[PDB]
């Protein structure tokens, strides 16, 4: 249970200030009703109007002071709890975004979203609901213990000795609550994943008339939650029975012991009555404290996954420290081999060895599934090679600063993604300092996206939806190219960037590759299935089955009959 | 609310059982104190062992019965709340799936998921805590007002003063509380959308190195939520303080009135003193009753978004009953013009007219943004034309039954979308039953069987979320196989060969080998459009 | 005793029935 209390360490001063007010309020609630009764009796008794007015104002002052103390304590407590909730959610999201790339293949989007947004809120609600009640009733019980000691010492000692016997069952039961709550959270996360996956990609669902299948999946996910809720209700009933039985046992045992001693003359009735009168309330407080415990066990159960996220050690090297003032895009592959973490037995790449140099364009071609996108992902430091070295300007990629490296190396992606923001924000995404409107327009002109953006009613301020559905495929690809070009990278990766572009828009890419005056400042890795775009490349590498079979210029590869020649001579 | 009761109607027997158990528990609790007091009197002088045991036994019996009844009541209420929550979730999700495609452009998936996950619990949690307190307070008030008939004139004085004083402020407080709850829910949905977008596009964010930017955005959203929470809590505290002040004032007024009556000989000191305890309990019980009622009303009213979604009528024509046993496959566009509903006054298609015939291949070409995918969407009855008609076998496309229509007219999207699951589930997606041999034949027709055998589990291998664990060409081949499973009469190919290599692309050029289906080909590579019988050129939404 | 005897035995029967049903379940 110690891990739950860790999140409260930041607000210790506020919690102590709240505790002082709690003690004061408990003492007031103990003493004020007694004072009010005495004042009312004296006011009702014989006395002048001055006596009546004096007694009347005292009760009003006491009640107003009690109300003010309660208000101040409530305000402090609620402010502290809100801060705690916000801090916890922020920390959980930050911890989630630090994990390795394959972490997001094992955990799906809806599952992670449910963990981040729902588990943390439930934990915070439980903590804020239970901590104040626990403190309040612990203070009240400690206050009542003094009066119980005053009334009788030995009976208080036997009560205290008997007290630990009531906590044996919940200690042996709480693990069941923990596991049950873990299962409930898992089922809710699965249902959330199903809902998210169905709600996105609605046109695909509609075009195959599969709404009923999605509904059936959702119902199948809900059935497990229903099954767990039945057990939760039964456990609630059983625990509520047991707590009351435990309280009654104490209330009866103390009375039985008192009856015996009153008969033998070892105690006075006047002391026994005033002892039991407060033993009653002490048992009530003990019952409340007993009822708190299963909720604590449930809260421990509900926070297993998020604390696992917080304690997890990422399986990837950390960020470096190098930010060289001047960098040239010299990239060297040295016998690189790779296998995906979820299927480590199968090698996707084997013994790659090639060099990219500034001012030159290198093309990578091959059949589907050869591993070209894997090479692109390795060059962007998304994964680490299982063998060999990959050096940028003579040094390994993990030695550079995270943001500097991704400013120097930029890529487009095979099927580019855009976010639900303005076109201006999409192009300038990820930049530490905002570029001027002149640079964004220049990049859009270079990519060829300026023609259609200027035709929109709001221009560069037009909002696009979360998936870019309001744009066509070619427009989205041009926007992605403009996003890539704005950074002025020294290494440029074009992963099938002309798949959706028409004939007119391919001339922009051709001029960028082989005619722009900015060629000499960057090295280009070109991946495409459009072989006419490859003829002017400085080097051509044919990748088949994860290995490079042929290499050379277009003329050299055409003179030597082989895989590239057969691919080009398709008819 | 009226709607919530009619929704919770299937849970009537459990609510009746809970009410019965609550009544029994109250009955036991109302008599425990008498025997407790008898014990306290017996212990306090003149001890008698016989009568001591009887009082202890009666106390034990009543406590046992009340405890059992209370436990049963709590269990019943908890189960009712859970069942109501699940029913609301199911109905909301079922209603969302029927909306038109324009609805999903306006909204966001993360916000809809937030509505599913957070608003439903707020709706459902109104049963357990409120009902028990309501019934207990009502019973206490009714019982305590009867006892107080010892001084009738003061009671009329009382009911005219203490009761209607609290009505005025609660009208303002309930409105403010409802507004703040609605704002809190909106802020929570906005915060959830940030996580949705950041996690969904993780690889792009990492490729641009923008994780800290997303963290900052999420923290700003959390700060807004925290401010709203603090406002709600502060207002509740102020309301409670004002209630306590009003209760104290009312208490002082009757203390004065009762003391005035006693001096006039209306009642003795004992009657007046016993009157004040009942006064103090009754005021608090009435205040608690009104507070719980207002809280229930505000919590119910704070979730109008779910109710609005659960009853919204989609902007679609009435469902069609057509399902001919035989279909020819002739498609006709008749002066069709279209503008997207989310952005009207910006036409995309302007008076298109063409005919597609079985046994022939038609090619549709044009620049980017010309409107080819819009034509494909209109052909599949995903949108309705603003003018003109789309006909299938001389009848409107919207008059055909939904499952039959999408069984006979099938398409391949521009960027195919796959779902998490096995390969043989993505293939034959949306089919109630499909044999393994049909799946294998369709995979062979799409040239996808070669790479399927290389996977560790064959056709049962798990395709990742959105097909992320496959190459682009493999995903496109799987989409082609999914289309070819249903052997449709009308086939639409929207850039279906963009990601494929030339060797595989040239092998799939024979889309009409049987010659009994209507094929529409949308492409940019003019090599594939050379063999088409009919060629349509689309420029700025107009044929030429 | 303020409570009538018939109500006392009625509650005794209620408690006995509840215990019997709890054991039967
Ligand atoms: N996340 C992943 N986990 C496991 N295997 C994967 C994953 N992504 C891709 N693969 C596999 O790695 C191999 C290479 O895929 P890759 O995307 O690199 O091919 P490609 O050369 O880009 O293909 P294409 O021409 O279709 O674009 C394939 O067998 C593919 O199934
Ligand atoms: N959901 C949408 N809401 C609003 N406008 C849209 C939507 N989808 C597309 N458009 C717009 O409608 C026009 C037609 O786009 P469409 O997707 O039909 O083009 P396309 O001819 O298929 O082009 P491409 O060759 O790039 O695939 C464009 O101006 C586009 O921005
Ligand atoms: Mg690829
Ligand atoms: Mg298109």
């Amino acid at each position: 249970v110690r891990r739950l209390l860790g999140c409260l360490g930041s607000e210790t001063r506020r919690l102590s200030l709240f505790l002082v007010l709690v003690v004061l309020s408990s003492l007031g609630e103990m003493a004020i009703p007694f004072f009010t009764g005495r004042l009312t009796d004296w006011i009702l008794q014989d006395g002048s109007a001055d006596t009546f007015t004096r007694n009347l104002t005292l009760m009003s002052i006491l009640t107003i002071a009690s109300a003010v103390l309660e208000f101040v304590g409530d305000g402090i407590y609620n402010n502290t709890m809100g801060h705690v909730h916000s801090h916890l959610q922020g920390e959980v999201f930050g911890a989630v975004l630090r994990q390795e790339t394959e972490f997001f293949q094992q955990n799906q989007t809806g599952n992670i979203m449910s963990r981040v947004t729902e588990d943390t809120s439930t934990l915070s609600d439980s903590l804020s609901e239970n901590l104040s009640l626990f403190l309040w009733y612990l203070v009240r019980g400690l206050c009542l213990l003094g009066i119980m000691l005053w009334g009788s010492v030995s009976l208080t000692m036997v009560t205290l000795i008997t007290l630990p016997l009531l906590f044996l069952l919940p200690k042996k039961v709480g693990k069941w609550y923990q596991l049950l709550e873990v299962q409930v959270r898992e089922s809710l996360a699965k249902s959330s994943q199903v809902a998210i996956e169905a709600l996105s990609a609605m046109p695909t669902v509609r075009s195959f008339a599969n709404e009923e299948g999605e509904a059936q999946k959702f119902r199948e996910k809900l059935q497990e939650i229903k099954t767990l809720n039945q057990k939760e209700a039964v456990a609630y009933a059983v625990n509520s029975w047991t707590t009351s039985i435990s309280g009654m046992l104490l209330k009866v045992g103390i009375l039985y012991i008192g009856g015996q001693l009153v008969t033998s003359g070892a105690v006075s009735s006047g002391n026994l009555v005033t002892f039991v009168l407060y033993q009653m309330q002490f048992t009530q407080a003990v019952e409340v404290l007993l009822s708190i415990y299963p909720r604590v066990q449930k809260a421990v159960g509900s926070s297993e996954k998020i604390f696992e996220y917080l304690d997890r050690t990422p399986r990837c090297p950390p960020s470096g420290l190098l930010t060289p003032l001047h960098l040239e895009g010299l990239v060297q592959f040295q016998d690189v081999s790779f296998a995906y973490p979820n299927r480590p037995d199968v090698l996707v790449l084997q013994g790659l060895t090639f060099t990219l140099r500034p001012g030159e364009v290198t093309a990578l071609v091959g059949p589907n599934g050869s591993g070209k996108s894997t090479v692109a992902a390795l060059l962007q430091n998304l994964y680490q090679p299982t063998g060999g070295q990959l050096l940028l300007d003579g040094k390994p990629l993990p030695q550079y600063e995270h943001r500097y490296l991704h400013r120097q190396v930029a890529a487009v992606g095979q099927e580019p993604q855009v976010f639900g923001r303005s076109l201006q924000e999409n192009i300038a995404y990820g930049l530490t300092q905002k570029p001027t409107m002149e640079e964004i327009t220049a990049a859009a002109v270079k990519s060829g996206a300026h023609s259609f953006i200027s035709g929109l009613p709001q221009g560069y301020d037009t909002e696009v939806d979360e998936a870019g559905s309001q744009l066509s495929g070619g427009q989205r690809q041009a926007v992605a190219l403009a996003r890539a070009l704005i950074r002025k990278p020294c290494v440029l990766i074009l992963d099938d960037a002309t798949s959706a572009l028409d004939a007119n828009s391919q001339l922009q890419v051709e001029q960028l590759l082989y005619e722009s005056p900015e060629r000499y400042s960057r090295s280009v890795l070109l991946i495409t299935q459009h072989l006419s775009l490859v003829e002017q490349a400085d080097h051509i590498l044919f990748l088949e089955g994860g290995a490079i079979r042929e290499g050379g210029t277009h003329q050299q590869l055409m003179e030597k009959k082989g895989c590239y020649w057969a691919m080009v001579q398709a008819p | 609310m009226w709607r919530l009761l009619k929704l919770s109607r299937p849970d009537l027997p459990l609510l009746v059982a809970a009410f019965f158990f609550l009544v029994l528990a109250v009955l036991g609790e109302t008599l425990i104190p008498h025997y407790s007091g008898r014990v306290i009197d017996i212990l306090g002088g003149d001890f008698d062992p016989h009568a001591f045991a009887s009082a202890i036994f009666f106390m034990c019996l009543f406590s046992f019965g009340s405890s059992l009844s209370a436990g049963c009541r709590g269990g019943c209420f908890t189960y009712t709340m859970s069942r109501i929550n699940l029913r609301i979730r199911e109905q909301l999700f079922s209603s969302l799936l029927r909306q038109d495609l324009g609805f999903f452009q306006e909204t966001k998936t993360g916000e809809l998921n937030s509505r599913l996950s957070s608003d439903t619990t707020l709706m459902s949690n109104w049963l357990p805590l409120n009902a028990n307190v309501l019934l207990r307070s009502l019973v206490k008030v009714v019982g305590l007002y009867g006892f107080m008939l010892s001084i009738s004139p003061r009671l009329t004085l009382l009911s005219l003063l203490h009761m209607p004083f609290t009505i005025a402020a609660e009208k303002v407080y309930n409105t403010r509380h409802q507004e703040v709850l609605r704002e809190i829910q909106d802020a929570v949905a906005r915060a959830g959308q940030v996580v949705r977008e950041a996690v969904g596009g993780l690889q792009t964010v990492r490729s641009f190195g923008a994780e800290e930017h997303e963290v900052c955005r999420y923290k700003e959203a959390l700060e807004q939520c925290r401010q709203l929470y603090w406002r709600r809590d502060l207002e509740r505290a102020l309301y409670l303080l004002v209630r306590r002040v009003l209760h104290l004032g009312v208490q002082m007024l009757m203390l004065s009135c009762g003391l005035q009556q006693m001096q006039d000989g209306e009642l003795t000191q004992g009657s007046l003193l016993s009157f004040m305890i009942y006064q103090e309990s009754v005021g608090s019980y009435v205040q608690t009753l009104v507070y719980i009622y207002g809280d229930m009303l505000s919590n119910v009213g704070a979730a109008e978004k779910v109710f609005s979604y659960m009853d919204r009528q989609p902007n679609l024509p009435s469902p069609g009953t057509l399902a001919p046993t035989t279909l020819q496959g002739v498609v006709k566009f008749q002066d069709v013009s279209f503008a997207y509903p989310n952005r009207p006054d910006r036409p995309v298609l302007k008076g298109l007219t063409f005919t597609l015939r079985p046994g022939e291949v038609t090619a549709l070409v044009g620049p980017n943004g010309s409107g080819k995918s819009t034509v494909a969407a209109l052909l599949q009855n995903l949108y309705q034309p603003t003018g003109g008609q789309v006909l299938l076998d001389e009848k409107p496309i919207s008059q055909y039954e939904h499952c039959y229509l999408h069984s006979q007219v099938v398409s391949v999207g521009q960027e195919p979308v796959l779902f998490s699951g096995s390969v043989r589930n993505n293939i034959a997606y949306g089919l109630q039953s499909c044999e393994d041999d049909k799946v294998m034949a369709a995979a062979q027709a799409a040239h996808a069987d070669d790479f399927i055998q290389e996977m560790e589990h064959g056709i049962y291998t798990d395709v990742g979320e959105k097909g992320s664990q496959l190459a682009a060409g493999q995903k496109q081949r799987l989409a082609i196989a999914r289309a070819l499973v249903r052997d449709p009469r009308v086939l639409i190919l929207d850039q279906a060969t963009s990601a494929l290599d030339v060797q595989c692309e040239q092998a799939l050029q024979d889309w009409n080998s049987r010659g009994d289906r209507t094929v529409l080909v949308i492409a940019h590579r003019l090599q594939t459009v050379q063999r088409a019988h009919q060629i349509l050129v689309l420029q700025e939404g107009k044929l030429q | 005793s303020e409570p009538p005897q018939a109500l006392v035995v009625f509650y005794v029967a209620l408690t006995a029935v509840m215990v019997a049903v709890a054991l039967y379940a």
